[PDB]
């Protein structure tokens, strides 16, 4: 499984980094993707290929991965950037499957 | 109508309402309780293939 | 591309439920399709997916044995059947699409979702 901090909070206009520490089987040998989920809506893809952004995603979202741990960074926080964030990867050893992270609540002040 | 003999008078009439996708077919198949989108004189078809 | 699920269902424990997902465009797709579920107050869980042309189906060890995924290509529909329902199966289900023909961790298009209550 992928472990993330349960909750991180910061003031508007600041910079927030959300982590996630798996193992050598899930993150250490595969890519990581980052999804955002607003209340009442389906999850929305934010980052894929560990640094790439889909069309329509603002530049203030970024991602990286060092060794076993991946990080998602958000700058220029607004009131509308408060939602759930999930890290997902493609675990593959006994029987491969998609594994999502525990989730992290981003609260703004 | 005017007559002085030999008339078989009307008694009932019909007020018609039109629509598309109907017809008269001749068949020997029995009637069942199913639901389909295509009907043939031999049986119903439940398929999305382009040919039959 | 738009994915539309079926209606909501109310089932009894021990029964089975089948749901369908319809995708806009040409009947034949060049991308894989996966099924995800989420319980209230919890996170998403991946159930299984299906691959075009080859027709291979993959499932999760938690859901292996009870779930079956099939596809009908000339109508562009994907069906998922779940059996041996319990009280913990109450959740909202989504059908999601991948960019390629392989089942991976990146899904770019999701559906509205449908609720299954037991
Ligand atoms: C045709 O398919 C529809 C779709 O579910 C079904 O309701 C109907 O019973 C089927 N009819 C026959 C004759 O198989």
């Amino acid at each position: 499984v992928l472990t993330q901090p349960p909750s991180v909070s910061a003031a508007p206009g600041q910079k927030v980094t959300i982590s996630c520490s798996g193992s050598s089987s899930n993150i250490g040998n595969d890519y990581v993707s980052w999804y955002q989920q607003l209340p009442g809506t389906a999850p929305k893809l934010l980052i894929y290929d560990n640094n790439k952004r889909p069309s329509g995603i603002p530049d203030r979202f970024s991602g990286s991965k060092s060794g076993t741990s991946a990080t998602l960074g958000i700058t220029g926080l607004q009131t509308g950037d408060e939602a759930n964030y999930y890290c997902a990867t493609w675990d593959r050893r006994p029987t491969a499957y998609v594994v999502f992270g525990g989730g992290t609540k981003l609260t703004v002040l | 109508f005017e007559a002085n003999g030999n008339l078989i008078a009307p008694r009932y009439a019909f007020a018609l309402s039109r629509g598309f996708g109907s017809g008269i077919i001749t068949s020997n198949a029995p009637m069942d309780e199913c639901d389909a989108k295509c009907q043939t004189p031999q049986g119903a078809i439940n398929s999305s293939l382009p040919f039959q | 591309v738009q994915l539309v699920e079926s209606g909501a269902e109310v089932k009894k424990p021990g029964s089975s439920v089948k749901v369908s997902c319809k995708a806009s465009g040409g009947p034949f797709r060049s991308y894989a399709i996966s099924w995800v579920r989420q319980a209230p107050g919890q996170g998403p869980e991946w159930m299984g997916g299906i691959i075009p042309i080859f027709g291979t189906t993959k499932y999760a060890p938690k859901f292996q044995g009870r779930v079956t995924i099939t596809a009908d290509d000339f109508a562009g529909t994907v069906y998922m059947e779940l059996s041996s329902l319990r009280s913990e199966d109450t959740a909202m289900y989504y059908c999601a699409k991948h960019m390629g023909y392989q089942v991976r961790e990146t899904m770019d298009v999701w559906g509205k979702g449908t609720t299954v209550t037991v």
